[PDB]
């Protein structure tokens, strides 16, 4: 077992924790964690219905609602002063967007199969300008392969390699030096600001995440 | 030309029809209701227990669990941080 396998097996008991050792005896009441844990059920299907519904929202619902939770725990253990952003490769991202990209392609190839070309054609754009058309939506397509890895993944080694060189470059907060006064302790000021933006960036980027895929849903099974 | 006589037909229906439903619905219910938290289960011990029952509680309900685990794993991984670098 590496870093990386003990890192997602504590993952995975605490996420487990959070919800079957919760419940004390699962009563009707739903506590505090019980009420957060249907208020984010509740938020995660009405990104499934806004975002994909009308006919099959319900189907997809159970995957953006996992990769929600995954997301969500992965980004709440980033900003522990130990906390490894999970072997720090972030290459896990990336090929999540390339399987998720692939299952959308193989999705809208099976409900579509060639009509999934009239895609690239939305609205008007005649035959002079039909071959532009296909290769913009084409290489925007394979952009969008690539675009959830390189941006959760991205974000959260950002912000990682933030938080290490600012820990090293005030290592003589108050070594040394005489000035450590509260104009020395400003540094401490950023890196306690730092902090409060990787959570944010982090939770509006897991939304970040799961609204585009939801989008993504809605573009394979639905051609406009 | 003669008397009809309504006022003892409620035998085949029970007055009223969308209650009828609801009827069978709240009545079932009641005899396997708990009097007032029977079988509470509040006292339990698998190593675990105490823990779930100290801090994952409902009563406290508040973010120091989350700390008290940032802590133990930072306890944990400043040995492997020393075994490093």
């Amino acid at each position: 077992l590496t870093t990386f396998s003990l890192y997602t097996i504590i993952v995975l008991l605490v996420i487990t924790s959070l919800y079957t050792l919760t419940n004390n005896n699962n009563k009707i009441i739903g506590s505090r964690w019980l009420i957060s844990q249907e208020a984010i059920y509740d938020t995660i299907m009405n990104m499934t219905k806004g975002q994909i519904g009308g006919k099959n929202w319900g189907l997809y619902f159970p995957m953006i609602f996992t990769l929600f939770m995954f997301i969500f725990i992965a980004n709440l253990i980033s900003m522990i002063p130990y906390s490894f952003a999970l072997s720090a490769h972030l290459v896990f991202i990336i090929s999540l967007s390339i399987v998720i990209w692939l299952g959308n392609t193989i999705l809208g190839l099976y409900k579509h199969g060639w009509v999934f070309f009239s895609l690239f054609v939305p609205a008007g754009t005649p035959l002079p300008l039909v071959p532009l058309l296909v290769i913009i939506e084409t290489l925007s397509y394979f952009a969008r392969a690539i675009s959830l890895g390189l941006r959760l993944g991205s974000n959260i080694l950002a912000g990682h390699l933030l938080m290490v060189i600012l820990a090293g470059l005030t290592f003589n907060f108050m070594l040394i030096n005489l000035f450590t006064l509260v104009f020395g302790f400003v540094p401490l000021a950023m890196i306690l600001a730092i902090m409060m933006l990787e959570f944010a960036i982090g939770i509006i980027q897991g939304y970040v995440w799961a609204i585009l895929t939801a989008s993504y849903l809605k573009d394979a099974v639905y051609l406009h | 030309v003669s008397t009809l006589i309504p006022p003892k037909v409620v035998s085949s229906k029970n007055i009223g029809s969308a209650p009828n439903a609801k009827r069978i619905a709240n009545v079932v219910h009641f005899y396997k209701s708990l009097p007032q938290g029977p079988a509470p289960a509040i006292k339990a011990n698998t190593r675990l227990a105490r823990y779930k029952a100290k801090y994952f509680d409902g009563d406290n309900a508040s973010g120091k669990p989350l700390w008290h685990f940032a802590l133990g794993i930072i306890a944990f991984g400043y040995s492997m941080e020393y075994y490093f670098h």
